[PDB]
């Protein structure tokens, strides 16, 4: 037997990392959140350690 | 990114201060009139001795 391990396409986000227009106008309002995201990285590494 | 920064251009029209309707200052800066008037008291009455 020979299984293929391709199909492992890792999305490269691509956010503006640029605040509101030039340095910015707002400051408060840029979603301090995604950490979340990471720990949602994380959630599906003890996902696929729990699901195999 | 967005943050929650206040974002107030001129954003209440743009024109100056409320502000300043050119009240007009006279020119009382000068000086005030000399009132440099003469009486001729002597003269209208012609005090001569036409006894010679």
């Amino acid at each position: 037997y020979a299984s293929s391990p391709g199909g492992v396409y890792a999305t490269r986000s691509s956010a503006v990392r640029l605040r509101s227009s030039v340095p910015g106008v707002r400051l408060l309002q840029d979603s301090v959140d995604f950490s979340l995201a990471d720990a949602i990285n994380t959630e599906f590494k003890n996902t696929r350690t729990n699901e195999k | 990114m967005s943050t929650r920064s206040v974002s107030s251009s001129s954003y209440r029209r743009m024109f100056g201060g409320p502000g300043t309707a050119s009240r007009p200052s006279s020119s009382r800066s000068y000086v005030t009139t000399s009132t440099r008037t003469y009486s001729l008291g002597s003269a209208l009455r012609p005090s001569t001795s036409r006894s010679l």
